């Protein structure tokens, strides 16, 4: 008999035996995360271990197959997943030490806690408090002394861990035909079949930063605007030739510039669009709030849910002891079972994330035809996207006004379009330079062109260069700067969302021009645009089925990387910009620090 | 029910099936089928109608098809274009699941050839799906042909456990004997009316009368097939028939 047909016959038998596996672990991890209780916690760890005991097996069988004649691009597409060492090729020693390293991490993160020197018996930890105050104080001092004690007594330790997790992982690709824990993680963009449409891994090296450089007046013009206001802010701390400092980014490390908002206000004034007091004037219970967006959704064109989710899943005010963690969760359970966990509030913000999370819900069932091994996306940045998508579909006006929330006399005028404009740039476009910097230092320590000693100099130096942040007080070689990061030290890729930000403006600017809109995209709304609804089903439906780059041939017409959405949503911002800051100049000098 | 790979059939003659019950029944989620029009159960008379009644997953009720490919309509179950008769497919969660996890309704998945049409086979043996023999030992390329039903309380439509029956209407050589029963109307008297008393038709105007029938008899004539009285079917009386007048 041929082997394809036994490599048939092997799926049939392991998606069927693997399904009733998972959908008992999602049963168990949804039961502990909205039933909270003692029993929960064996009842993850009894239905958790049993899903790897039992893939060991699942892989096993997944050796004999001869993975190298397979055709028809569809069971090698899933046994090549299924046919996956990675970290099963190991001896007790190396797989233990590399364990215990993530363990060591993943504890010394999760323990953060800063002690002044005068009480050290009060510490606060990375949860609000010590970061509430730090990212929203008014002195410069206490800013500065909290980014030395997070720097000092979180991340000086990490410095030997890290790099002997580093090296294992380095070894782990070597031993998995691959020369880099990089390679590894740009594998995922990147598909060796349908001739055309291919890409290659070192070409997203290249591609990140091609996409990158055309944000470069942007984000110079922005960096110059938050400059001159840092001059007439507080002074004596910023030079006209310099750049803004470390610990003044908004953030632990500059992430996300949303709170650097009232700093940098052009008009002030003019307020943006927050009608929450409407909503509680009328009334709404979260249930109308989830039927308005369910009726968004419809008038999409998105299909229809299923019965169940409304009633299984716990929905609003769990109330007595019996709490539940609500982190903004679409579980996908499967097996006619799907569900949700937040705590939905009446608030825009809530709204926003609700639309996020139905939005996350819809792409989830959009793959749910594909069998077990393929019910996710081709790659990791079509989730996120399409989960912000109608999260940025439910920020325009016109919707508010239409669900009956805005006043049926409020006219839009310049300022407060260019507010929003402004707001939602401050936090989309405010934070590919970190992210660029960040993978780019990933990828050389994993491939190794800079030694031990010039780690942190040469991330701070790429700092001051790309980024343009600066040393308060310098280190050399005692401070592990990039361990103290929840992306790093997780080990979690961050491409995603950089990958993620090309996706959801490629697709909106797609369905804005495919939706029979005219005018600014901000004000854009594909509500009641069937169209855009039967493209976003056509593309969303087939998951990883088919490669990335095919995958990128419905919504939008391009399989390459364009940045043009990105200017093209926030143009009247840039062309005030234009005319703003028309006697500041641009740019930062890498030779200016504020104690240099 | 039984399983799909073990249908319960069951063979039905001389019995009074009043399919208005069927055809009226909202309990019944399909009721999609092609052989006979719904309307006309009752008055299409067979013989020795076949009742195949069965559980199986919620999404395998579209295989019960004429010319149709799948699971169990070719491993299972499989159904002659020609049929004349219905499909009954109804949802029955609260029925055949459990909470714990369900899985007594097992199913035939793996063949090594196709199934003749109204085939049962309830082989089970193992499978050669290699180059070497199994010896009834999971080896390398070697499975079961059946596998389990997944049916869960929180499992939607498609998952829960669906009670099918199919009635098979078959018309051969001994004389039909499974079908509904004719609605009889009120009884007039002294009025030129038409009738059709147990299949025997004609026009006239009925009266009381005082003939005697013997115990088994049913109508009775005169001269040469001109019947004079007869017997109702339901009361057990006897009535004589005289021609409306003309002239
Ligand atoms: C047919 O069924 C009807 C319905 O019961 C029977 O009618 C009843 O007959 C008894 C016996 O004479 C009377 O006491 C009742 O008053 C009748 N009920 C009615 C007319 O509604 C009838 O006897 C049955 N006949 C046969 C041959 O089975």
């Amino acid at each position: 008999s041929t082997i394809e047909e036994q490599a048939k016959t092997f799926l049939d038998k392991f998606n069927h035996e693997a399904e009733d596996l998972f959908y008992q672990s999602s049963l168990a991890s949804w039961n502990y995360n909205t039933n909270i209780t003692e029993e929960n916690v064996q009842n993850m760890n009894n239905a958790g271990d049993k899903w790897s005991a039992f893939l060991k097996e699942q892989s096993t069988l997944a050796q004999m197959y001869p993975l190298q004649e397979i055709q028809n691009l569809t069971v090698k597409l899933q046994l090549q997943a299924l046919q996956q060492n990675g970290s099963s090729v190991l001896s007790e020693d190396k797989s233990k030490r590399l364990n215990t390293i993530l363990n060591t991490m993943s504890t010394i993160y999760s323990t953060g806690k800063v002690c002044n020197p005068d009480n050290p018996q009060e510490c606060l930890l990375l949860e609000p408090g010590l970061n509430e105050i730090m990212a929203n104080s008014l002195d410069y001092n206490e800013r500065l002394w909290a980014w030395e004690s997070w720097r000092s007594e979180v991340g000086k330790q990490l410095r030997p861990l890290y790099e002997e997790y580093v090296v294992l992982k380095n070894e782990m690709a070597r031993a998995n035909h691959y020369e880099d824990y990089g390679d590894y993680w740009r594998g995922d963009y990147e598909v060796n079949g349908v001739d055309g449409y291919d890409y290659s891994r070192g070409q997203l090296i290249e591609d990140v930063e091609h996409t990158f450089e055309e944000i470069k007046p942007l984000y110079e013009h922005l960096h110059a605007y938050v400059r001159a206001k840092l001059m007439n802010a507080y002074p004596s701390y910023i030079s006209p030739i310099g750049c803004l400092p470390a610990h003044l980014l908004g953030d632990m490390w500059g992430r996300f510039w949303t709170n650097l908002y009232s700093l940098t206000v052009p008009f002030g004034q003019k307020p943006n669009i927050d009608v929450t007091d409407a909503m509680v004037d009328q009334a709404w219970d979260a249930q109308r709030i989830f039927k308005e967006a369910e009726k968004f959704f419809v008038s999409v064109g998105l299909p229809n849910m299923t019965q169940g989710f409304w009633e299984n899943s716990m929905l609003t005010d769990p109330g007595n002891v019996q709490k539940a963690v609500c982190h903004p969760t679409a579980w996908d359970l499967g097996k006619g079972d799907f569900r949700i966990l937040m705590c939905t509030k009446v608030t825009m913000d809530d709204f926003l994330t609700a639309h996020h999370e139905m939005g996350h819900i819809q792409y989830d069932m959009a793959y749910a035809a594909q069998p077990f091994l393929l019910r996710n996306g081709a790659n990791e940045g079509f989730h996120e996207a399409v989960g912000e998508i109608m999260s940025l579909s439910a920020a325009t006006p016109k919707h508010l006004k239409s669900i009956g929330l805005l006043s049926p006399d409020f006219q839009e005028d310049n300022e407060t379009e260019i507010n929003f404009l402004l707001k939602q740039a401050l936090t989309i476009v405010g934070t590919l330079p970190f992210t660029y910097m960040l993978e780019k230092w990933r990828w050389m320590v994993f491939k190794g062109e800079i030694p031990k000693d010039q780690w942190m100099k040469k991330w701070w130096e790429m700092k001051r260069e790309i980024v343009g942040v600066v040393e308060p007080v310098p280190h050399d070689e005692t401070y592990c700067d990039p361990a103290s990061l929840f992306h790093v030290s997780n080990d979690y890729s961050f491409i995603r969302y950089y990958t993620r930000t090309l996706y959801q403006f490629q697709f909106q600017e797609a369905l804005c021009q495919a939706a029979k809109h005219e005018g600014p995209l901000h004000k854009c709304d594909i509500s009641n645009s069937t169209e855009a609804g039967q493209k976003l089903f056509n593309m969303l439906r087939l998951g990883k089925s088919e490669p990335w780059t095919l995958a990128l041939e419905n919504v939008v017409g391009a399989k390459n990387m364009n940045v043009r959405p990105l200017l093209n949503y926030f143009e009247p911002l840039f062309t005030w910009l234009k005319d703003q800051n028309k006697n500041s100049f641009v740019g930062w000098s890498t030779d200016w620090s504020p104690y240099a | 029910f039984a399983s799909v790979y073990a249908w319960n059939r069951k063979r039905i003659s001389n019995c009074v099936a009043d399919y208005s019950v069927l055809y009226n029944s909202a309990s019944f989620s399909t009721f999609k089928c092609y052989g006979v029009s719904p309307t006309k159960l009752n008055d299409l008379c067979f013989t020795n109608v076949y009742a195949d009644s069965f559980v199986i997953r919620g999404d395998e009720v579209r295989q019960i098809a004429p010319g149709q490919t799948g699971k169990i309509a070719d491993y299972n179950y499989k159904l002659p274009d020609d049929f004349t008769g219905c499909v009954i497919a109804w949802n029955s969660n609260n029925l055949d699941s459990k909470v714990g996890g369900n899985y007594n309704y097992r199913y035939r998945l793996f063949r090594k050839s196709n199934l003749k049409p109204f085939e049962r086979d309830i082989s089970t043996e193992i499978y050669q799906a290699g180059s070497t023999p199994c010896n009834g030992v999971q080896g390398f390329n070697c499975y079961f042909p059946l596998q389990s039903y997944g049916f869960q309380p929180t499992n939607g439509v498609g998952y829960q456990p669906y009670r099918v029956v199919v009635l098979s209407f078959e018309l051969l050589h001994a004389p039909a004997t499974v079908c509904g029963p004719k609605k009889s109307t009120n009884l007039v008297k002294n009025k030129c009316v038409n009738f059709n008393f147990n299949g025997l038709t004609g026009t006239g105007v009925l009266t009381e009368s005082n003939k005697k029938f013997l115990p088994f008899q049913q109508f009775g004539r005169d001269i040469a097939d001109t019947t004079d009285a007869v017997r109702d079917p339901q009361t057990l009386e006897i009535l004589d028939i005289t021609p409306c007048s003309f002239g």
